[PDB]
């Protein structure tokens, strides 16, 4: 015979608990993945951008390694 | 089902062999003791509203947990609370039960916002069929008071939060309180109820205010809602042959797209009509009807004539076969009246608070066909016929014409 239904209260805060946040944890990463290369593709023109960043890609990084002759360069 | 007592509170139990239990405690305190009408409709559901110990919130949350189910209703008798659920689960039912009857807060706000608003529509919902309503107004015309109580809340005559609590003050005590367990070992539930319901009040019975009276008329109910003709008979000394009456007259068919085989099924053939005869003891007095509802006024009409004439037919003969009939239908109608738990319930309450001892269905009384046709002949030659007629009732039939 059972007396009490058996449960306990998980904390809680502004609606939210730590089982449902801890599914969503994943997803804040890859949307943050997203922010990220967003974020750099807006400014792969900048050329602190591609000196700091771009260039220090392995194989790819090449790409962003451009160099003007002194020949054709005014300033 | 073992009746005892624990605590002063009478208790059956009949135990089972179904992981399944229902308890329900019934209460004395259905419409014929209503003190203003309407209250024991509202204080039917007020029941599991909030009590002290537990919100109605909290107790609708661990019900869930437990996957139980509640069920209440009214009577002209009895409240009804019952509750289904897994044996095991048997102490948290019973502690719920308890504190519903001595802890109830009952508060306004629930009145006006939760218990009238859900009476209301339990009636909108059951009006929606006018043989409900043409039955209800042949109790009305037929008793007045008592029996003639509205069993449901209406809006013309408001239930007061103080009305609510005064009747609930009477019935909600051990002398109007019985406790019935299907499928529940007897031993375990009298040791908790024992426990649990020792310190309810006492109380006193619950009365009628004044002595049942009888009295013949007609009730002109308009609706535009489809139509319907109750035909009542007042019984003042109700015996049991007027259950092998109502099953023989008949009414509904035993079998898919068929007419039957009852004299009253037969007074429908041409019309799409359906007819009912019921019987209704009180103890005290009873009433035997036939309901007919219909959409064609005139079809009604016709049946109408039909069924009054069915049962001057049954007072002048009945065949030896026909008796027969009636003692298989009625003997199944018992049997299945004991088994569905909301009249299961109530037919015992009946015999642990009033005292009726329950007549078994193997036990039901073969009635030779000399006696169903003197029981018959006594109906049609009745000095108070009651007639409610609900719909286009200028279309309908009136008692004189009947
Ligand atoms: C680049 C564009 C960015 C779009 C970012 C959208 C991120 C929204 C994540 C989100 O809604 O999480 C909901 C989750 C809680 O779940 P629930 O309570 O809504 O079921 O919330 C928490 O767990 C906190």
């Amino acid at each position: 015979y059972v007396k009490k239904p058996s449960y306990k209260i998980v904390p809680h805060f502004l609606g939210f608990n730590i089982p449902t946040v801890s599914k969503w944890i994943p997803i804040f990463g890859i949307w943050g993945a997203a922010a990220g290369i967003g974020a750099l593709f807006l400014i792969e023109g900048v050329p602190r951008t591609r000196q700091d960043i771009l260039s220090k890609i392995p194989i790819i990084g090449e790409h962003w390694i451009r160099e003007i002759p002194a020949s054709d360069n005014p300033f | 089902f073992s009746t005892a007592e624990a605590a002063g509170v009478k208790v059956a139990a009949q135990d089972g062999q179904s992981p399944i239990s229902d308890l329900s405690v019934v209460l004395r305190g259905g419409s014929r003791y209503a003190t203003v009408p309407g209250v024991s409709h509202i204080l039917e559901k007020f029941a599991f509203q909030n009590t002290v110990p537990k919100s109605a919130l909290r107790f609708v949350r661990e019900l869930e947990l437990f996957g139980g189910k509640l069920y209440t209703h009214t009577t002209r008798e009895h409240i009804v609370l019952r509750t289904q659920f897994l044996k095991q689960d048997l102490p948290y039912f019973v502690d719920a039960f308890a504190n519903v009857l001595k802890e109830t807060k009952f508060q306004q706000f629930e009145l006006t916002e939760r218990v009238a608003p859900v009476a209301e529509l339990d009636l909108l919902k059951r009006e929606s069929d006018p043989a409900f309503t043409a039955l209800e107004a042949a109790h009305e015309v037929a008793f007045r008071t008592g029996l003639g109580n509205s069993v449901y809340a209406q809006g013309y005559s408001p239930v007061t939060l103080e009305d609510v609590k005064e009747f609930a003050r009477q019935v909600y005590a051990k002398q109007n309180v019985a406790v019935v367990g299907n499928n529940v070992v007897p031993a375990d539930l009298q040791q908790l109820v024992g426990t649990a319901f020792a310190d309810l009040q006492e109380g006193s019975k619950v009365t009628q205010a004044g002595t049942t009276t009888l009295h013949g008329g007609e009730a002109r109910v308009r609706t535009s809602t489809g139509n319907a003709l109750t035909i009542a008979l007042p019984i003042a000394e109700p015996k049991p042959v007027y259950h092998a009456l109502a099953s023989f007259l008949g009414g509904p068919a035993s079998m898919p797209w068929s007419v039957g085989a009852s004299p009253l099924a037969q007074a429908t053939v041409g019309t799409h009509t359906s007819v009912k005869a019921t019987y209704h003891n009180y103890g005290d007095a009873g009433l035997f009807a036939i309901t007919i509802k219909g959409d064609s006024p005139a079809e009604i009409s016709q049946v109408a004539h039909k069924a009054v004439q069915a049962l001057k037919d049954t007072g002048a003969e009945v065949t030896e076969e026909q008796a027969a009939r009636a003692y298989a239908k009625s003997k199944f109608a018992a049997a299945e009246a004991f088994e569905n738990p909301d009249s299961s319930a109530s037919v015992i309450g009946m015999e642990l608070l009033s005292g009726v001892s329950r007549i078994a269905p193997e036990n039901v009384q073969k009635f030779t066909p000399a006696e169903l046709s003197e029981a018959a002949a006594q109906l049609s030659a009745s000095a108070k016929p009651v007639v409610a007629a609900v719909g286009q009732v200028h279309a309908l039939p009136f008692a004189d014409e009947l």
